[PDB]
Parts: C-alpha cells; structure tokens; sequence
RNA sequence: UUAUCCAUUUAUAGGGAUGAAUU
RNA sequence: GAGAACUUUGAAGACUGAAGUGGAGAAGGGUUUCUUGUCAACUGUGAUUGAACAAGAGUUAGCCGCUCCUAAGGGAUAGCUGAAAAGUGUUUAAAGGGGUCCCCGUCUCAAAAGGGAAACAGGUUGAUAUUCCUGUGCCAAUAGUAUUAUGAGUUAGAUGGUAACAUAUAUAUAAAUGAACUCCUUUACAUAGGCUUUACACUCGGGGUGCGUUUUCUUUGCACUUUACCUUUAUAACAAACCUUGGAAUCAAUUUACUUGGAGAAGAGGUUCGUUGAACUCAAUUCAAAAAUUUGUUUUGUAGCAAUAGUAAUUCGUAAUUAUCCGAAGUGGUAAGGACUAUCCUUGAAAAAAGGAGGGAACGGCUUUGUGCUUUGCUACUCUUAAUACUUGUAUGAGCGUACCAACAACCGCAUCAGGUCUCCAAGGUUAACAGCCUCUGGUUAAAUAGAAAAAAGUAGGUAAGGGAAGUCGGCAAAAUAGAUCCGUAACUUCGGGAAAAGGAUUGGCUCUGAGGACAUUAAUGUUAACUCAGAACUGAAACGGACAAGGGGAAUCCGACUGUUUAAUUAAAACAUAGCAUUGUGAAAAGCCACAACUGGUAUUAACACAAUGUGAUUUCUGCCCAGUGCUUUG
RNA sequence: UCUGAUGGAGGAUCGAGUUGAUACUGACGUGCAAAUCGUUCAUUUCAAUCACGUUUAGGGGCGAAAGACUAAUCGAAAAG
C-alpha cells in the first residue's frame, strides 16, 4: 500500500515535541567534590509549573566553590517543599523530605524519588507526577541495592547513585476525569501530535492492515509477533494474553 | 427629534407597545442596584461622619 | 507595491523605457510593444 | 517655550551673547497687554505684562544689540 | 462628526500601536501614537514594586536625570521592609554563630 | 435561598455527561476550590495556581502538593521519615 | 586494563574521622 | 463640437445610508498619476470622453518605515559517512570579545503587524507632503590638547527628613569617587467578567455672528464660535502601596461583587508611583497679618507654545482693515489606563539594549634626593557642562523606498467578468442594537445599448369566494405568531432540565398621578438632574410588536449520547472524532515504536499518574460458554 | 432545612457579522461564472476565525478517514 500513520510518526516531521515554552531539561546537581566528601546546601527561590509534564520545577539556587557568584538548576520538585526551604545534597546530609543521599546510607522501607540507574546521569527515573519508588534492602557487603519500582519490577542500583528523598508531587492528577474535548485537546497541545488516535478498522484498506471490508472487522488475528517487520507491528504486539487481569 | 425627546421627558410613549427590548434590556437591574446601594451607603457615611448613630448600629445597618 | 527595491525600480524603469515607441525620422529610412495591461510584465 | 516670570532672570538672559532677536506683541484684552518672547538657539523665552508701563521701561532697557521684531 | 486614519505606516491595532484621537487648531481630527505603558520595577525578594523611582522605558529610563533612578539606602534595588527584615537577620545569625561557638566550650 | 437540591457546583455542566461522571467528580473540585490553612501563617488562605502549586494570599509563600490535595496518604509518609 | 563501548560536566580536590562567603 | 439618450455646466427628482462605489494602507499591478493635443483600432450601442493613442512633466526625510535584535526555522563552519552530487551540524575543535596573564565565546540570515533612541501645527503646487515653506522642538554622537566661563567637592569622593524618601531650577536640575568580579530589574506577554477614571464623539440651554421659510404661527429652524507636539511641563484630584503615632470583641473599616486586620485594624498626619497635562489661586502681582521671610483679600493670562494660525462674517486698491472666537451640563458610543475576581491535566516566548545594586583595585598640585618608590622646600586645587582656538585626512545627521489602484474597469480569474482578496476610522432618528428602514458629512446618477406596444410563454412577486392535504412517494414551496409585560406550564428525568413547553390576557394617541438623586443653612427652609417603572381617566369605523424586524406547535418510534469534522464542483449522515472502558509492549542507552544507503536521528528539554499500538464508544445493568482451527506467547 | 437578594460559571440558548452550504433537487445551465444569483439554512467564548512567516515533496507528504487533497489534473501529481 503506502506508508501507515504508524509509520510516519518517526519521521520528524511534525510530532517534534514542542520545545517552545519548556522552562529546562530536567537535571540534577551532578558530581564534584563536595558531593563525595561531604554536604552542601542551598536554596530555592522560586517553583513553577512546566507546561509539557504535570510535576511542577523548583529553581534551585547553588554556590560554586571555585568561583564567586551563583548557579542556577531545575529539579523536579517533590512534595512538600516549600520555598526557601534549604536543600542538602552530597553523602554526609541529614536524611529529610526534599534532600538528596546516595543509595547506600537511608535505611529500607524509605520512599524515593529521581533515582540514578547508572552513576552519574543527574537525574533519570521516578520523575512522573505523583510517583515513588521504595529501597527493599541494602547488600550485606555495600556496593549494591535493590529498589521497587512503580511498575513492579525490583532493580538493582549500585550504592554511588544519587536520589532524593521523599515523593514527586502533583499526586493523583489522573484521578479527575476528563468531561470536553477540549480539555483533551489542550493537554496534547503542548506534548505532541499524538491526537485524536483514529480508529485503525475504518482507515481505508491502503493506508492501515486493519481496514477494509464491509463489516469493519479487523479479519485476521491482531496479535503479532515481536518478529514482524515496520510495517507489521500494529495490533497487540506479542501479546501474553489477553481479556481482563486476574491479579 | 427634540418635540418628540420633550413629549418622553413628559412621558408620552412609555407604552409596553412601545417598548421592544426586555426588562432587563431597558434598563440594567444591576445597574438599578449600583445606584440603590451607592445612595444608601453615602447616607450612611454621612450618618457616621456626623456622628448621629453609633457605629455598632452603623455595623448591622 | 508602495514599497519596492531599488533593482526592482530600476528594472521598472528600464522596462518603460522600452515601452517607448520607434521614432519617426528613423521609419524614413514596431512590434516587441507591450501594454501596460494586456500582458504583465511579471517581475 | 518655556514662560519666565522672574524679571532679574530675564535681564539676565538679555545679555547673553548667543541671544539674536526679541519679540514685542500688542494686543487688547478687555488696555492693551504684551508678550516679550526673546530667541536663542536652545529656547524661546516668553514674558506675560499686564503693565504696560512696565512693558514700556523694560522694552528700551533691553540691549540695542540685537534686533527686534513686532508681527502686527 | 470626523473620520481618521492611521498615520504611522502600521495600519494594524496591535499593543503596541493604540491610538489617543485629539482635535487641531486647524479643526481637524488627527490621530496619535501613545507610547507602550512599561511595567514597574520590584523588589528582588518579594517580587513587589519599589517606590522611589520612575517607570518608563529602556530609551526613556536611560534619558531620565539621576535623581529619579534610585532611593538613597544600601541596597535601593530593594524595598524597604525586605532590607530590614535582612539587616536584622543578618546580625542575629552571626550572634547565634558567635553564641553557639562560644558554648561549643 | 438553595437554588438546586443536589447537584451543586457541577450544574455548571448542565445536563450533559452522566451523573456516575458528575457525582464522581464533585468529590474532588469541592475541596479543590476550597480554601486550605497555611502552616507558615495559620491563616486559611491558601488556593491553588496550577497543577501542582498553592500559594498563601497572606504569606505569599507557594508549597507544592498533590494534584488537588494539599496532603494526601502518598505523601503522609513524612511521619516514618520523621520518627527518626 | 589498554582494545572497544557508554555517561558526565568548565573533564575543578587520593582514600577514611528565603542574607554573603571573590583581589 | 458638423455630429450629443450614455462629454461638460445649471435646474429637478433619487440612490449609496457611515458593515458606503468615503477616506487611508498591506500583498499584487508598474506609469494606469498630472497637463497639453488626440480618434487609425478599442472603449462589444453612439461617442467630442477615457484606465486608448502622441508629446512633455511628476515621487525631496537625523524624526514615516526598512536597515537593528531575537522565533518556530534556513544556510554554512569542525568532525563523520558517501565515488560524488549530497546528508548531517559539536557527535576526540588548538575554534572571536573584554580586562589586564585571567575570564567569556560556532558564524550568519530570517518580522515593512513582535521589542524597537528621535515631531508637531498651519501654509504650499498640475501632479509630492508629518519629506517642500513658515514657525516651534526633539533624538543621537561629538577626537586630543589648550583657554576661558558655568557649577559642585577638598586641603581622597555632598547633603537634609525619626520614615516611606527627598534635595543641584546654572539659558541647560550636567557633575553626590568609584575597578576586577557577581545578582537582580526593565525590555516582557493568556482568557473571561463586571466596576471606575480620563479623553474623543454625540446631545442640551444661554450669549454673539451669518444664513433660510415666513398664506398662517414661530423669543424662530441651520452653520461657526477651535487650540497640536514640546516645557523631568508645574500643581490639584483619584485608585493602590508604604511610613509615623495610634493598640481594637459589643468585632471592626469596606466593594457592585470580597476583601483586611496584634506578621498591627480604625482615627489623625504624611511619602510615592501611575492615570491624566493648567484641574486647583496655578503664576507673579495690588492690599492686610508673621521677622534679621510665612499666612488671608484682589488684578491680569486662553499656564507658555496662542493668534501672528485657522473658521465664520463685514468693509476697502482689487493687498489691508473691521468686530466674535465664552458662563455652564447630560448621554454612554467608542479607546486607553487603574484596582480587582474567576478559569485552566491550557500558565499564556527572547534577545538586542538599558538601568540599579553587593563589592572596594587607584588616588592633590609644584620642586627635588636616591633604585614608581622614601625623602627633603610651598600651597590656592579635583570632576562636569557651554563656547572658543589649534593639530589630526574635510570632525554632524549614510543608503533605499515616498506618484497612482486597492477592484467601483487599475489584482487573479484567456476579458473593462454580478466571482475571490487582508486591517483602522464608523453620524442622527427609530430601536435591546455597529440588525432592518429613512436622513446629514463625503460619493454617484454608472454598470456590453435606448424609444415604443404590452399578447402567448418564461421569470421575481401579489391576491383570491366555499371546502381545507381530498394533490403528491412525501404538507416539497408558501400561510399561520414571531416583539415586550403579565398569568399559567404537563409526561419523564441523570433532579441539572425539558420550558419561550402546551395555553392564554395586554399593546395606539393626548391629558395627568406616584415613586426612584445630588447640592447648604441653624429638626426646619432652599438650589437642581435623568429617563424608568406602576396606576388613572378621555378618545377612535375595537385599532394600535399597525411597515421595517420575528419559533408553527404536539403524540411518537429508529439511529447517533452532546458541542465539533468531513467526500473544494452531485451524497453532511446513521460516517469519523471526542470524553469513558479495557488490552498489550517497555526499567534506557546491550530497552520499546519508528526514520535513515551509512554516519546518524525523532519520540525525548522524555521516565510507568510516561511513551507506543490498539478495539469499543456518555451514564444504568450487564459483558454467558469453547484453547479443538489458526494465530500469539512461556521452560527446555 | 425553607424564602428574598447579590454573584456572574458554562466546549449553555437566540442571533446579525465572519465561516459554510441544508432545502427550494428554485433561476442560469450557447451562463455574471470551467460552480455563479435569490430566498431559505448553519455557526458566533471556543476542538473557534483570519492574516503573514515557517516545516513536511511522489511509491512520498498530509489527513477529527470520504480513496479526500497535494496549483481546475490523483486508486500514485507535474516537466522532460
């Protein structure tokens, strides 16, 4: 036929994200030697919203130690933290909501948030409104950890990582339910071009492998395997199963 | 026109078969309501300034 | 266009200089002639 | 413009040597009042008088080097 | 009565091009350009405007006179209330250092 | 006096959308809108901004939250952080 | 650990016990 | 003019009816612009006209824009692939600025609607005007030295106020040390809602001018009676913020609305910003009261720019004189500003450039010892504006656009085609009204033709006795009220609505009654303003939302939950989408989905309340059985 | 709990304008026009409308999806 809607997305046409309002990549204080060999606090002055993802930012103000004057950084702000709240990050700081330790030194059974799956990368998971995750134990001789993850999955992180402690804010936000399609509409603005999906059964026989007929069935099984080439990969893809869950 | 705007200041076609716009179109009742309340709350300031009621009867009035 | 560029001007006047029409002591011894509407000049 | 009312001032700038023309007006009000204007490259310095005594000292004792002008 | 037109090449109602219509000498109705209101100066701390000082634009605050830029109190850049509040601040936590270092004995 | 019996600040929705859809999400905007207490100040002045910000009028002091809750039971974990 | 690959910053300290702070 | 229904002038009747064939502009067109001649062809009819033909003429900017900075972005530099054309654009980069070794750093282009240094009024010609003239300003810059002069500071940097802060008035408020290094601010931002202030517009009564009807009445009906930018323009007034004192529950002040308060309310006294730009005795002044300079009484002035300009009249050579240009108000029609409240799973951009601050590096002048430093001998000197002069290459102000049209025939539609084409201005009456309809300012009386007779037929309408859907596939076209006030309003229901349900009553003219405000005097007397409602008689061919403008309702079933979108030119739906429901994959750079020839990239400035792919489509109650078939997947 | 106010929320209602094309299967259909004219109709605080600039180039793009549109040409555009 030619090529599917589900296929043109990568292209980089149009579903570029729309990086015209966005406030900062989000990014954690990354390393030096105050972090490793002791704590160093500083303020926030202000937080704010970011138009793309719900969690709100905090414009966190820090001090160098080489040269005079301030730097400034955008965390993704946690519950709870109000403004002009000191924030402690290194290895040495006092454990409490907002501060940033490494994985080896809070005890299990303590939420988290903005871990660090490869030392180093200032900021890479637990970062979705509203969203923890919880340590289940330390290794007996350091140097590892493993920590429960909101999909339900238990990684293992070395001891060297970085987090914050406490929970991501802005908790709950899908529990109100969309009423208008406007309100729809104004959330995929500013994210992508995503929407509306366009059921796949009633596209024209050409332009999607569902389509065609006269009944709009998809006619054949919608499973497919994790195998299939591009333009294969359009129904429930390798499905384990399917129907409701049964815990 | 200034015949016709003397006879309406004497009131001569207020008719309700004249009338063509709502009740609320003819005349603005919030508006009504700005000029009742605007009167009364002069009276009352004058009433405090010159000190002929207390301002705790003031209050609930 | 109130507004123009200065080749565009002069482009301009080079074309009503060729609007002109062929003297008459030279006929003693024409028809690329445009006219102002019926055909566009285009630039 | 800029009007002066102080009459030392005005005097003052009379002397001023980047100061070229004056300007003397007449006209009825309800008598006769005037309005000395005085032109120099910054401004134009005008003068109300409703004396017309007063008017008629200050206008020979302004300088004779430089030249006047009346527009009726 | 009249009618008018824009005069300033830009024929559109943006905010930067609001009109203020006034009448002549000559008994017409002209039409002006009233500079953009600009905002206000404020408080680093409290994001709140500082009295003292004028509000008027880049070109225009560069060609105000030195006597309308700033008050004449420390900082100046900051409001009034902001600077105490830091000035008491700041002796009272270096007195808690002193205090605090001198019962660490 | 009560203008409507039940329906309350969802009538600005008129009779569109179900009432198994209106019922459940009076339940939040009533305390969403409501004003809250301020620690810093203990005056209940305290409203929302944006998703996720709500600001004291009196402090002029913003603290981050939930999505509509100032607190919530994801976030009353500061107590087993605390009890250290 | 050197090949190689990955990540990071201005490639800024060898390992253990709501104010500023530059000559 | 030989020629005139369609050239020109006058009379008359009309139209366009401020959403205009009115003014300006943008893109586009490119001399169609103006003048003098002009009829070979065209201007579908005539033609003396012309957007035709011929010959000349016409676009004046330090201030109107471009040029400047930055956006979604483009192009290119280093590297990397590719044989190359090319694709990538910091992915091992020795890659331009400043200070004085240190710090900073891809380049460039992209807006005639964003940000943006600087202008106004009158006059001016055949064709141009914020460009020319006249008059009055403003903006930017101004190299080195030497002279004067203006002002401050000192024998290396001011003051007053307890405070919010204020203070330099020289022609010109220019000068209140200040480095490296830094932190802010401005530039700089959504929508909705009402309130308030000012300006403009409109309207009203008086005064003065001129006009006009005047069988008949008419203190008459119409026009003019004006004042730009600039002077931190001065002040006054107001919304808010702040300061001082003051110290509250019998809670208090307060908005149309809620807002605020021991984290200090009210009262009282002040400070500022912003709105406006002469408000208010504002200015000096004539007169009285305070002392080695303050408060009360008056004159003048459109606060200056200002009348010398316009405008309207009147004389007079035919260029001048003449008198007016002022006591007051109401409407809300726009615009702007202000203070607020509400909404967002939407939070509503940046640099150019400028400002402020923390900080405290360096420090008079003349002469002199010695190796910029210590020194010895005297004290008037340090910074800034203005002008002048001399040396430096000539030491103020670059270039481009500027006529015309904006469709009515100057644009695209094969064309002088009823089509399409982007913004501002926006009068009176009637009225809810920027609707319709009529009129004033401006514009036109022209549309590829005119006179006559009026049949058939067509076409845009009217009207029809009695019947009232009997026609037809089908009440398709039309007819019925429709405005406003008042009365009344069911089944069902998600309790929000249905609902203007259904169904009724009133509706004109003239003459009256009542109610609805602000302002000042020692509870009482006066001054003065809207149209808004409620009622009343009297009257008419019983008619009065008199035209203009404006729902036909009801009983039901099927489909789709709704608002929305779509087959430009045969199908607007029951089709799609949407909110909800549910499934699957995915723990990150050794992952998912996808693009790419390879390098590489988007999702991603991302992280399971996220990304990708799906079916069903509010809500209610449900969502029964089969893993044999084919798929998909799990262990070896 | 019941009554009277203020208040001004709604992908709320009517409705000119803008945007479109329901019906008359009206006119013209050798037309004003290679899609127009009259009456009627739809929408108007938001999933809105428009303008300029800007990206996506053919076995491709783009699609609230009809085999639509991509210069009157589209079940594979156009020039050679």
């Amino acid at each position: 036929g030619r090529v599917i809607r589900g296929q043109r997305k990568g292209r980089g046409s149009i579903f570029k994200s729309h990086n015209h309002h966005r406030k900062g990549a989000a990014k954690l204080r990354h390393l030096d030697y105050c972090e490793k060999k002791g704590y160093i606090k500083g303020l926030v002055k202000d937080i704010i919203h970011d138009p793309g993802r719900g969690a709100p930012l905090a414009k966190v103000i820090f001090k160098r130690t080489e040269k005079y004057g301030k730097k400034e950084e955008l965390i993704i702000a946690s519950e709870g933290m109000f403004t002009g709240q000191y924030i402690s990050c290194g290895t040495k700081a006092p454990l409490s909501v907002g501060n940033i330790l490494p994985i080896g030194k809070m005890p299990e059974g303590t939420l988290i948030c903005n871990l660090e799956h490869r030392t180093g990368n200032r900021g890479t998971l637990v970062k979705a409104s509203g969203c923890y995750a919880t340590v289940v134990g330390q290794s007996e001789d350091g140097k590892k950890t493993k920590v429960r993850l909101p999909s339900g999955a238990k990684k293992t992180i070395d001891a060297k990582a970085r987090a914050m402690v406490g929970v991501v804010g802005a908790g709950g936000r899908i529990d109100k339910p969309i009423l208008k399609a406007g309100v729809a509409h104004h959330k995929y603005r500013v994210k992508r071009n995503c929407w509306p999906k366009v059921r796949g059964v009633a596209m024209n026989p050409v332009e999607h492998p569902h389509g065609g007929g006269n009944h709009q069935h998809i006619g054949h099984p919608s499973t497919v395997s994790r195998s299939a080439p591009a333009g294969q990969k359009v129904g429930l893809i390798a499905a384990r199963r399917t129907g409701l869950l049964r815990g | 026109v200034r015949l016709y705007k003397l006879a309406k200041r004497k009131g001569r076609h207020m008719g309700i078969g004249k009338r063509k716009g709502t009740k609320n179109a003819r005349t603005n009742q919030k508006t009504l309501w700005i000029k009742r309340q605007r009167v009364l709350r002069r009276l009352l300031k004058r009433l405090r300034d010159s000190k002929k009621v207390d301002r705790h009867l003031y209050h609930s009035f | 266009g109130s507004i123009k560029r200065f080749r565009l001007k002069q482009r301009l006047g080079k074309c009503r200089r060729q609007n002109r029409p062929v003297p008459h002591w030279y006929r003693l011894k024409n028809t690329k002639r445009r006219h102002w509407r019926r055909t566009k000049l285009g630039l | 413009p800029k009007q002066i009312t102080d009459i030392r001032k005005f005097l003052k700038i009379s002397r001023k040597p980047d100061t070229t023309a004056v300007i003397i007006m007449k006209k009825k009000s309800k008598t006769v009042i005037t309005k000395l204007k005085l032109r120099t490259k910054k401004y134009l310095y005008t003068m109300v008088f409703a004396d017309r005594k007063k008017a008629e000292r200050i206008e020979n004792s302004l300088l004779p080097s430089l030249k006047r002008i009346y527009y009726p | 009565a009249q009618r008018v037109h824009y005069r300033r090449h830009n024929h559109y109602n943006t905010k930067s091009n609001k009109v203020r219509p006034v009448r002549t000498p000559g008994g017409k109705l002209t039409i002006h350009v009233v500079k953009k209101k600009a905002g206000k100066p404020k408080c680093a701390d409290c994001k709140t405007a500082i009295q003292g000082v004028k509000a008027l634009r880049p070109a225009d605050n560069y060609r105000a006179r030195r006597k309308n830029r700033t008050v004449a109190r420390a900082y100046g850049s900051i409001c009034a209330r902001c600077i105490r509040e830091r000035i008491m601040r700041a002796f009272l936590f270096e007195e808690q250092k002193c205090v605090r270092q001198v019962l660490k004995e | 006096s009560r203008r409507t019996k039940k329906v309350g600040l969802t009538g600005k929705y008129g009779t569109r959308y179900g009432s198994s859809l209106r019922k459940q999400i009076k339940k939040i905007e009533l305390m969403q809108h409501a004003k809250y207490l301020c620690t810093f100040c203990g005056k209940t002045a305290t409203k929302r901004t944006c998703v996720g910000i709500w600001k004291c009028k009196k402090c002029k002091r913003k603290v981050c939250g939930g999505a509509w809750s100032l607190t919530t039971p994801a976030a009353v974990a500061k107590s087993t952080i605390i009890r250290l």
